[PDB]
């Protein structure tokens, strides 16, 4: 972790560890494939409304896991001290110097310094080992809010008619996944295991100079880009985080009486809106601040925001009317 | 502290030195610079300042290269202001080292500093 | 850029006053460095009559100091001068200029006034 | 009241050749000397600033010296705008004080 | 962003090592070591390879031995404490041409040259950009473009304007495998030995 | 020998998208010569280059070039 | 040095104890290896180099 060989011990890992750079590009790819995998179980939640009923409880720990995680990804991103790894490891630890009065002393408090150097590095590795078993920990709560109701189901109504044990059937179903995602993991680890990160971390990372290519992990994009349509310094983390924070509401604002996308016709179509504006919200991130992009990333965002504040809950109370008028005749 | 040659400093030039882990651009600015740095209204700066306020010797700018943003260093001879421009998130400086468009709420940093002839020490 | 426009009283009688205004554009008085007057007589010497602030205070030359006023407009952004009193003797032509100041290099007027070529004679004119 | 004392007065040269003109202090100005020219029509711009810098827009065939009490307002030719009135100020302390004037005639 | 700022987008050459079934072509990893040897590591260090590494790869246990020995590092003061030289050995790792940082820039006008040992890895492109760039110096940049003294312009470097000047000209080495050593065929070269450096 | 890629640049500068991009390139750089002699040149904040140009005519030859190079080369 | 001021010395004494020895220091423009008088952020210098 020492500043002046963090580099170059991971690169000693890469070139002289037995398997070394298995273990490196394991470790890095399954880093996003965590990420490409958690959005999609969030979506599936997301869309099979199990946010809601008795299971909010499980949906609010598994927002704590998402904050959780990301957490422990920066973390690690900052131990390479790559180029893109000390500006990552400077702007979000300086997100919290917009916080008024003590401000910039946390700040300082979290650097240990006058700026991110050794003392930074050191802690944020001693950060990174121990955040994953606190993570560990928050999944055994997941499983056990989860393990008194069980799982629902795509028809989104109860299960409790037709059960099937979790054993043979279950086990060997997972497996198939399992395995699937092992060969994509393999093509990437093996063929293709650059690809989904940034050159610049392969520069040694330098206190003068932040490179004008300087991007964020794909997986933050997203949030990135919210942060950078707000042109005020406060206002952007505060939306930002925000952002992340307005998934609490969707067990409120969601007034449809019958649970999942499965038989909503305006839901799901206005569901993918949202998955697409969310991919496009990503891709003006990996874009520069430049007059067409700035202007729909903020349309972007008001849409992201506007769709568990507005759409959902105007949506279903139509629905749930458009349900009763068309087969009531009293 | 630090002690930078001023007289090896070209004349439209930038230059980035070390201070207490922090970068310190020191810019021989041209007659134009110099004028077009104090010759912009007030009313037009998010953080008002005059050239003067910020510069001891109208031929030196003496700063911090840290926007004020989320601290990147502002990239020099770029933006639309002719100054600097922070990649990070799109911050731009202008010649005096004022911010002008982006979420950067203050002009960038005057730090403490005296001339001693040809040389400048800085801290 | 900054402009200065000298507008007024191109001809006194004397035992009156002498008042010229000055009009600057592409930049705030309120905001900027120094705002002076200067006149120059057909002897070929420069005067410094006096200056205002961009804060509002004045500072005018031991000369003429108890006979002239700079004051200003913000609003329509013009710095004035009267001088009260007139004789032959100020008869010159008068330029409104901007000078700055930086701890190192001095003053500097930089930003200077069309110049306005006031007359003192005890002719006639229609006002 | 400090003065300056500018000579040569209402000189004149040919059309393509060095000239110096020069300000003298009666009290210690350091170098808080300005040089300002002065068009025939009526235009009064800066020439040069604080002994030696050069104001925007000031040809660099346009030098400056001295110190204390001894200044001077060099050129490389004359070529051909230069023929104008060419004062110089000192601002140690108020009130601030022009020279006599250097009138320029093309010969 | 401008064309320009961006810099030319690097085609795509058909490298023998671009392939899920393709390994790098060693022979032209060999051509390309003895490239950087006489006319790259006069300005660019390769600071994380060490002699070892070149053994079974692209030069053989004695040959390798003998390049390290043509170089002196540190070895521990002797009985009495004064510091003393010694002949390199497989163990250590290729020396580069400057002593520091100062010296480097003061010897490339204020620039620095970057460590080559990652520049595949380090940039966008990789092998095409790294080759296209060696090879894409014009004899004189495009009409307009007011470039810096002590700069050269090169399209592919996002700018234009690039510290390092054209390097590689023709026949400027003679390859020991009888190979005509063009200027893109040198470009070649080293571009594959530079990628097997990084991976 | 003669440089395999630039034996390549040449047959493919004379073809005809060849001969028309860098005729536009050209007519390009007579066109920026002649700003440069007239009447302050040194001042005007909008001076134009010629590298969008070039880079037409440097990406055409790039495409026609780069799948070929290579089985020249050893 | 720091850790006396204070504690057995005052900061100019200790300022001027270390003074007294040469440290290492950034090698100049050219890259030459060049020394410089102690300060208060170092330590204790011992009598052999190795
Ligand atoms: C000293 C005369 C040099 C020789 C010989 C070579 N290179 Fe170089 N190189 C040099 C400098 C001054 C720089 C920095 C330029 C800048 O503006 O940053 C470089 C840079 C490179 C780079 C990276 C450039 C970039 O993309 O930022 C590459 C890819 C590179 N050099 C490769 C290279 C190779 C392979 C050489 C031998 C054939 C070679 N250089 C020689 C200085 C010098
Ligand atoms: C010990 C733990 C500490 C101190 C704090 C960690 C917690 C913070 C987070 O949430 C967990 C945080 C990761 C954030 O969440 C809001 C993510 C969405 C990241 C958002 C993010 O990333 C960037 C990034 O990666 C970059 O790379 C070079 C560069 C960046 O700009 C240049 C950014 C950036 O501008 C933002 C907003
Ligand atoms: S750090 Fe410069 S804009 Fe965010």
């Amino acid at each position: 972790s020492n500043i002046e060989l963090a580099f170059s011990s991971v690169e000693h890992i890469m070139r002289d560890v037995h398997n070394g750079y298995i273990l490196r590009y394991l470790h890095a790819n399954g880093a996003s494939f965590f990420f490409m995998v958690m959005f999609m179980h969030m979506a599936k939640g997301l869309y099979y409304g199990s946010y809601r009923s008795p299971r909010v409880t499980l949906w609010n720990v598994g927002v704590i896991i998402f904050t959780l995680t990301i957490a422990t990804a920066f973390l690690g991103y900052c131990c390479v001290y790559g180029q893109m790894s000390h500006w990552g490891a400077t702007v979000i630890t300086n997100l919290f110097s917009a916080i008024p009065f003590v401000g910039n002393d946390i700040v300082s408090w979290l650097w240990g310094g006058f700026s991110v150097s050794n003392p930074t590095i050191q802690r944020f590795f001693a950060l990174h080992y121990l955040v994953p078993f606190i993570i560990a920990a928050m999944v055994i709560m997941h499983l056990m809010a989860l393990h008194i109701h069980g799982s629902s189901n795509p028809l989104g109504i109860t299960g409790n008619l037709d059960r099937i044990p979790m054993h043979s059937y279950f086990i060997f179903k997972d497996l198939v996944t399992v395995f699937l995602f092992m060969l994509i993991l393999a093509l990437f680890v093996f063929y293709s295991p650059n690809t989904l990160g940034h050159p610049d971390n392969y520069i040694p990372g330098n206190p003068l100079v932040t490179p004008a290519s300087i991007v964020p992990e794909w997986y933050l994009l997203p949030f990135y880009a919210i942060l950078r349509s707000i042109p005020d310094k406060l206002l952007g983390v505060i939306t930002m985080f925000a952002a992340i924070l307005v998934l609490l509401v969707l067990p409120f604002t969601d007034r449809s009486v019958v649970r999942g996308n499965t038989f909503k016709v305006l839901s799901k179509f206005f569901f993918f809106i949202f998955v697409f504006n969310f991919v496009l919200l990503g891709q003006i991130g990996a874009c520069h601040v430049e007059v067409p992009y700035v202007l729909m990333g903020q349309i972007a965002t008001f849409i992201y925001f506007a769709y568990f504040l507005i759409i959902v809950p105007v949506i279903s109370t139509i629905e749930n009317v458009l349900f009763y008028i068309g087969r009531v005749n009293k | 502290k630090v002690e930078v040659n001023l007289a090896a400093i070209p004349l439209g030039k930038n230059v980035v030195v070390k201070w207490q882990g922090k970068p310190v651009f020191i810019r021989h600015r041209t007659p134009h610079e110099i004028q077009e740095a104090n010759s912009v209204d007030m009313s037009a700066l998010k953080d008002p300042q005059t050239d003067a306020d910020r510069v001891k010797d109208p031929q030196w700018l003496i700063m911090l290269g840290i926007c004020t943003h989320l601290g990147c260093v502002p990239i020099g001879e770029a933006g639309d202001f002719g100054g600097w421009f922070c990649p990070c998130h799109g911050s731009h400086y202008d010649i005096s080292g004022r911010i002008r468009k982006g979420p950067a709420p203050l002009n960038l940093e005057i730090p403490a500093y005296e001339f001693d002839g040809d040389k400048v020490i800085v801290g | 850029e900054v402009k200065l426009q000298e507008s007024g009283a191109g001809l006194v009688q004397p035992s009156q006053s002498l008042s010229l205004t000055c009009s600057v554009t592409g930049y705030s008085i309120t905001s900027g460095y120094y705002w002076n007057w200067i006149r120059l007589f057909p002897g070929n010497k420069l005067e410094w009559v006096g200056y205002i602030s961009n804060v509002g205070d004045n500072n005018y030359n031991p000369s003429l100091k108890d006979r002239l006023s700079i004051t200003r407009d913000t609003s329509k952004n013009q710095f004035f001068l009267k001088l009260n009193s007139v004789t032959t003797e100020d008869t010159a032509t008068y330029y409104c200029a901007r000078s700055e100041y930086y701890s190192v290099t001095g003053y500097a007027m930089d930003y200077w006034g069309q110049g306005t070529t006031v007359t003192v004679s005890s002719a006639w004119r229609h006002p | 009241d400090i003065e300056l004392t500018q000579t040569p007065v209402s000189l004149a040269a040919s059309l393509g050749d060095r000239v110096t003109i020069s300000c003298r202090a009666s009290q210690d100005i350091n170098n808080f000397l300005n040089w300002y020219q002065q068009k025939p029509d009526g235009t009064i711009k800066l020439l040069i600033y604080y002994t030696s810098r050069l104001h925007a827009g000031v040809p660099s065939r346009f030098s400056g010296s001295g110190s204390g009490t001894d200044y001077s307002l060099t050129i490389s030719n004359l070529e051909p705008e230069d023929i104008a009135t060419y004062f110089c100020q000192h601002h140690i302390k108020f009130p601030w004080t022009f020279g006599a004037g250097t009138k320029l005639e093309i010969k | 962003m401008t064309a320009a700022e961006h810099g030319l987008h690097a085609p795509a050459y058909a490298w023998s090592h671009n392939g899920p079934f393709e390994t790098f072509d060693h022979a032209s990893i060999r051509r390309g070591y003895q490239v950087y040897r006489e006319v790259c590591a006069a300005c660019h260090s390769l600071d994380r390879v060490a002699w070892r590494t070149l053994v079974g790869v692209s030069h053989t246990n004695e040959e390798v031995r003998n390049m390290a020995e043509e170089f002196e590092y540190d070895d521990e003061p002797d009985e009495q404490g004064n510091p003393k030289k010694r002949p390199g050995k497989l163990s250590d790792y290729i020396p580069g041409p400057y002593p520091n940082e100062q010296a480097a820039r003061a010897a490339n006008q204020g620039a620095l040259p970057p460590d080559l040992s990652l520049i595949v890895k380090a940039r966008h492109g990789g092998c095409d950009y790294i080759f296209s760039l060696l090879t894409g110096y014009p004899d004189e940049p495009p009409a307009g473009v007011a470039l810096p003294p002590g700069s050269n312009y090169n399209p592919y470097f996002p700018g234009g304007s690039i510290a390092m000047a054209r390097v590689l000209f023709d026949d400027m080495v003679e390859y020991e495998d009888g190979t005509p050593a063009t200027t893109s065929q040198m470009a070649k070269d080293v571009t594959t030995f530079l990628n097997w450096c990084a991976e | 020998d003669t440089d395999q890629l630039e034996d390549l640049r040449e047959h493919f500068k004379n073809t005809e998208e060849g001969k028309a991009l860098v005729h536009h390139y050209e007519e390009c750089a007579e066109r920026v010569k002649i700003q440069q002699q007239q009447p302050g040149y040194a001042d005007l904040e909008h001076k134009e280059d010629c590298v969008e140009e070039f880079f037409h005519l440097q990406h055409y030859l790039d495409t026609a070039t780069a799948p070929r190079l290579f089985d020249k080369l050893k």
